């Protein structure tokens, strides 16, 4: 820790105050997360148990590098690679013009790559959303904040009262599914892909039930044909309105047919049919991909 | 999305070799022994029942404990502190919300303080280098169960049951990787309920032939026959519940007819 | 319980 000089606080979150810092010996700039933890009650929290153990196995260009973990009597410092801001902050500032399409293409390509690496190493991210995606100035984007990420060597039992964040939750979670699957990360990403395109949230609900219905109203109320098992999902109700799917063209205007194709596959209602990250990468929407730089 | 079913199984096979403990370890431990390791794991089986924890959490805690005694000498009076710490860590990693530290302390009857528990947590994490995502027998079985034709609930419970028994006895089971024990228990449970055999699917999936499974399987058969006698019995008691179709009862085949 | 070792 003596080799690190604190430069400035760069926001907070889980763990507390994140600081930008510079290694005095190597010159490297770093993001320091500090976990005062509780040295009399709870110990290391699970978020850090998870983020550390899982990140240590996930070395990828589109996943933030945990560079080090420093231990002492009563502090645990985590040293991460530095990236100056998140997609949420970059979207709030790109409202007016919008993130240009080719930069959305490149962010989605990279995000799918990192998520593909996660899924194939049996890790569900679990909390994919714009504030948990970081960017540099050269056009890279990375999955961050693995605090809720979980290994799936055995299926992951869901929270009963979900915590993750309403607007990016998959309808299976909204319907009380018992286990998560890789698909829930895909749904989040597709909602994120939409949000970058149209500048608004895809399904900005105001309650769990309103969220379900905002989804049902846009993509149509699902049924056994579309989604084998729906009527049997724990929180399904026969009284749910049967909406007919509106036109997807008007839902994501700027997207060409290829983009709409990919988006609708990332938002399939049945989890087993939802496109995976691996296949999404071969989608034609990515044949003209480049790496532009954001302004 | 089983486009990763392959990769996951492949990756867990890669990680089980990296999360393996020193086979010899109990030998080079001047105060603790297998039989005491046996009592501790049997105890964790019940701490698990008391707090209605996942079997995976129980498997994970055993892996941590072995990997920890592989590098650190522990006196018998502190053994229960290692394990107690490993269950907390395992609980934090695997459970939706872990038990409070204070409960892990309570179940010891104050043989350790809350701070001593937290301190050991910390030490367990240094020694393990935060490598808590260890593959387990229970993880391999689950992956194997997708290849049954079709799923026989009694076969799943009983395989699970035999997998736990193997946690109790470093005695032989530390010499096999989790996937092999998993293989052996599945063949054994299947064989016990129906008379069928390590399916071709799995042979093709695992790269394991029945013959490759034969040493561990003979050990596991011995353990199954000998189980009503064992000093430790929390597992059999756990598996008498309707939850597992009481498989713990059915009579072990006296021969493997292998 | 304290573990008898």
């Amino acid at each position: 820790m003596e080799n690190f000089q604190k430069v400035e606080k760069i926001g907070e979150g889980t763990y507390g105050v994140v600081y930008k810092a510079r290694n005095k010996l190597t010159g490297e700039v770093v993001a320091l997360k500090k976990i005062r933890l509780d040295t009399e009650t709870e110990g290391v929290p699970s978020t850090a148990i998870r983020e550390i153990s899982l990140l240590k196995e996930l070395n990828h260009p589109n996943i933030v590098k945990l560079l080090d973990v420093i231990h002492t009597e009563n502090k645990l410092y985590l040293v991460f690679e530095f990236l100056h801001q998140d997609l949420k902050k970059f979207m709030d500032a790109s409202a007016l013009t919008g993130i240009p399409l080719p930069l959305i293409k490149s962010y989605l390509f990279q995000l799918l790559q990192g998520l593909a690496f996660c899924h194939s190493h049996r890790v569900l991210h679990r909390d994919l959303k714009p504030q948990n995606l970081l960017i540099n100035t050269e056009g890279a984007i990375k999955l961050a904040d693995f605090g809720l990420a979980r290994a799936f060597g055995v299926p992951v039992r869901t929270y009963t009262h979900e915590v993750v964040t309403l607007w990016y939750r998959a309808p299976e979670i909204l319907l009380g599914c018992k286990y998560y699957s890789t698909a829930v990360d895909i749904w989040s990403l597709g909602c994120i892909f939409a949000e970058m395109v149209t500048r608004r949230a895809l399904f900005p609900g105001d309650s769990e039930i309103d969220q379900l219905f905002r989804i049902f109203r846009t993509l149509g109320t699902p049924d056994e044909v579309v989604w084998p098992g729906v009527t049997s999902m724990p929180d399904y109700k026969p009284s749910f309105p049967k909406w007919a799917r509106q036109d997807f063209s008007k839902v994501v205007p700027p997207l060409d047919e290829d983009g709409r194709s990919l988006l609708s596959q990332m938002l399939h209602y049945d989890p087993n049919k939802r496109i995976s990250a691996k296949a999404a990468l071969a989608h034609p929407f990515f044949q003209d991909v480049t790496k532009p730089v954001p302004h | 999305v089983p486009d990763y079913h392959e990769d996951i199984h492949t990756y867990l096979r890669e990680m089980e070799v990296k999360c393996k403990p020193k086979v010899g370890y109990m030998k080079k431990q001047p105060d603790i022994t297998n039989s005491m390791r046996a009592i501790l794991v049997d105890w964790l089986v019940e701490v698990g029942e008391e707090y209605k924890l996942q079997n995976e959490t129980l498997h994970l805690a055993v892996n941590y404990i072995d990997r920890f005694l592989s590098s650190m000498s522990v006196l018998r009076g502190k053994l229960q502190l290692v394990g107690t710490a490993a269950m907390l860590l395992a609980s934090k990693f695997e459970e939706i919300y872990p038990p409070e530290v204070a409960e892990f302390v309570y179940i010891t009857d104050d043989t350790y303080t809350k701070k001593q528990v937290l301190r050991m947590e910390h030490l367990v994490l240094k020694v393990l280098t935060f490598d808590l995502a260890a593959p387990t027998v229970n993880q391999f079985l689950t992956q194997y169960f997708l290849h049954q034709q079709p799923a026989n609930c009694k076969v799943e419970s009983l395989a699970m049951f035999l997998g736990e028994l193997s946690l109790i006895d470093a005695d032989p089971y530390l010499k096999y990787l989790p996937s092999v024990i998993a293989g052996a228990a599945f063949h054994l449970a299947l064989y016990t309920v129906t008379g069928q055999s390590w399916p071709e699917s799995l042979i093709r999936k695992t790269g394991y032939t029945l013959e490759s499974l034969k040493p561990c399987l003979m050990d596991l058969h011995q353990t199954y026959l000998k189980a009503p006698q064992h000093a430790q019995q929390s597992i059999r008691e756990k598996y008498k519940n309707s939850k597992y179709h009481g498989v713990s009862l059915l009579n072990p085949p006296e021969t493997l007819n292998l | 319980r304290r573990l008898i070792f």
